[PDB]
RNA sequence: GUAAAGCGCACGCAGGCGGUUUGUUAAGUCAGAUGUGAAAUCCCCGGGCUCAACCUGGGAACUGCAUCUGAUACUGGCAAGCUUGAGUCUCGUAGAGGGGGGUAGAAUUCCAGGUGUAGCGGUGAAAUGCGUAGAGAUCUGGAGGAAUACCGGUGGCGAAGGCGGCCCCCUGGACGAAGACUGACGCUCAGGUGCGAAAGCGUGGGGAGCAAACAGGAUUAGAUACCCUGGUAGUCCACGCCGUAAACGAUGUCGACUUGGAGGUUGUGCCCUUGAGGCGUGGCUUCCGGAGCUAACGCGUUAAGUCGACCGCCUGGGGAGUAC
């Protein structure tokens, strides 16, 4: 059963992605707007939004450059049952720098770049690069 | 499985009024009763294995129910069990 | 768009998941090529095709399958392009190297059947090595005349010609053809979502692009 | 999956993991600081013995523990819920699912009698064998045990093993449909408990056919076999025990995603179904195959693809799944 709801989230993504599908969909909650606010911010989708009432969607809309998509590679880290907690001087570098990790900090769902400037440390979230 | 007649007789008997099939103690009554019923049947015969699968199943999904019921509220927990003499 | 309402949709209900944004509908258990967006991709194709043209622009009709053949020949044969309706052979393009000694031994065996170069050694070799120029003026024929490898190809549908393509992009050479449904678009470079056969639908198109690229010669 | 490696299969305690919203808490978590983390090593910069090794000043580091002050996204606690997960109810649907008891017809064998007469049976041939004490064939009457042709299938049901004539009684699961109800009651599970083909074991029954053992006949150089003629255990039954199999999909369970095609099976909404039919929409199941995966063979929405939760297991061959 779904024991990881984030997981869920990033899997479909790339599984679209790779699918050339244009849209993806699935049932919203606050932790998976800020991954995906993140990751409009970033670059890396087109835009997101948020349909229903009683029942949360999110027409999460993916991005493609040239003859690729850009998400050439996303993967989950802090897990459930392995939760993986760093420190401000921690914080790991996705692809040199020229990808993000998605961090959940005391202050929000930040960029590993932004946390680390803040001077804070959270909790990884994954690896979007 | 269990007669339409003492089905909602016991639904009444038990549900938090009327018509409410579902409640945490409407579900152990209904099942207590095939489970109590069952061993009449199953005195006999004995090898009938595959129908004490069912058996075992409600047997277990009873506890389970129980063992939720007191978690979410001692109180209908620990009245249920009279009503049904359960509990050991 | 105008006469493009003449060849529509085709093959019944095999289709391909990759030709599905070229679809429309599905009318009579039968797929219907979306006409609605197939005159646009003209534009793309027929432009950078004339484009190049403009240069003798060495074009490559290919239309192996026998509906189109007859005429693919004169489309291709109507300015300086030319065409392959019959049997591609393995590798004319990449194996040109190869291939071309094939167009040579055609071109002087002409000659012969040309002037007084044909009566020589018994009716038996004559009427033999007659044969030769016979299939060879066929599977070399309409191409005999093309000292490397073409500017680009048009080639009739993407499916039964799935060899003469997959030289084409491997020479990186840019692939022109007309798929549909059970056509493969991954290969060709500028989709030409159309009715793969109809002997007006082929003709259509056919001369269309001719005209475009022997007109681009200024 | 086939190289070593998925418990034979289920239920499930401990344990691990936990859908969704608001608040609250602030334990994990993050930040700041304060103690402390001996000096020497190590490391950076800098010195001193001609250099170097060596010596030395300072800093860094000591990835740790504790206290204090905060931060509250996420995890945890608590409160109040929510409904999509799970379950409950109603009404149907299909089924070789299970336990018990009946019962029918086809056949085999055996017993008795009739007709009839010199063979039958068997093989590659034969032979053993059964026949004039009358077989075989043929007909009539009876006894008895076991198994259910056809339907029947690319089929169905079950957790697995496995389950086929028909009838009754007791009983388990699965699916759909409209809906109604409970409100995270869930997933997994070492140990544990239970189920476990065939063969085997104990007690007492039963015993037609088939058949380990055993005895003949034949074959062969031999034939402790294959073949033939017989035939005990057993195969059947009740109750108890044994727990193994190439217990196999050689592929653990639960969940979410990812182009297609053809077909089987069972439920259902809708449409002149005039007739079948056509538009669909759930469950289970075959074959082909794309991406991708793969050492390859191949797998391929029922994955061996892309992911998450928990579990079992592998670490060269022989010795050896053996000894103790
Ligand atoms: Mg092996
Ligand atoms: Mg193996
Ligand atoms: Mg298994
Ligand atoms: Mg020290
Ligand atoms: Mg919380
Ligand atoms: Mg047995
Ligand atoms: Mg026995
Ligand atoms: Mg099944
Ligand atoms: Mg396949």
């Amino acid at each position: 059963s779904m024991q990881d709801p984030i997981a869920d989230m990033l899997t479909r993504i790339r599984n679209g992605q790779a699918a050339n599908k244009a849209a993806v969909t699935m049932p919203s909650s606050k932790l998976k707007v800020a991954i995906a606010n993140v990751l409009k911010e970033e670059g890396f989708i087109e835009d997101f939004k948020v349909e229903g009432d009683t029942k949360p969607e999110l027409e999460l809309t993916l991005k493609y450059f040239q003859g690729k998509a850009v998400v050439e590679s996303i993967q989950r880290v802090s897990r459930p049952g392995l939760r993986i907690y760093k420190r401000k001087d921690e914080l790991p570098k996705v692809m040199a720098g020229l990808g993000i990790a998605v961090v959940s900090t005391s202050k929000g769902v930040m960029t590993d770049r932004a946390a680390r400037q803040a001077g804070l440390g959270g909790e990884i979230i994954c690896y979007v690069a | 499985s269990l007669s339409t007649e003492a089905t909602a007789k016991i639904v009444s008997e038990f549900g938090r009024d009327a018509n409410d099939t579902g409640s945490t103690e409407v579900q152990v009554a209904l099942l207590t009763a095939q489970i109590n019923h069952l061993q009449g049947h199953f005195a006999e015969h004995k090898k009938d294995h595959h129908s004490r699968r069912g058996l075992l199943r409600m047997v277990s999904q009873r506890r389970k129910l129980l063992d939720y019921l007191k978690r979410k509220d001692v109180a209908r927990y620990t009245q249920l069990i009279e009503r049904l003499g359960l509990r050991r | 768009m105008l006469k493009a309402g003449v060849h529509f949709g085709h093959q019944t209900r095999y289709w391909n998941p990759k030709m599905k944004p070229f679809i429309f509908g599905a009318r009579n258990k039968v797929h219907i090529i979306n006409l609605e967006k197939t005159v646009p991709m003209f534009n793309e194709a027929l432009a950078e095709l004339n484009k190049i043209a403009s240069r003798k622009g060495k074009i490559l009709f290919v239309g192996t399958k026998r509906a189109a053949s007859e005429a693919v020949k004169d489309a291709a044969l109507s300015c300086d392009q030319f065409f392959v309706n019959h049997r591609w052979l393995g590798g004319m393009l990449t194996n040109w190297k190869t291939v071309r000694q094939s167009i040579k031994r055609l071109k002087d065996l002409e000659t012969q059947s040309q002037d007084g170069t044909f009566d020589k050694l018994t009716k038996k070799e004559a009427l033999m090595r007659t044969r030769e120029l016979e299939k060879l003026e066929n599977s070399l024929g309409g191409i005999k005349d093309m000292g490397g490898l073409p500017d680009a190809l048009f080639v009739i549908d993407a499916d039964h010609e799935h060899i003469a393509i997959k030289e084409a992009n491997n020479l990186g050479i840019p692939v022109f053809a007309i798929v549909d449904t059970n056509s493969d678009p991954d290969g060709v470079d500028f989709v030409i979502p159309g009715n793969d056969d109809a002997i007006r639908a082929v003709t259509l198109y056919l001369g269309a692009v001719a005209a475009t690229v022997r007109e681009g010669r200024s």
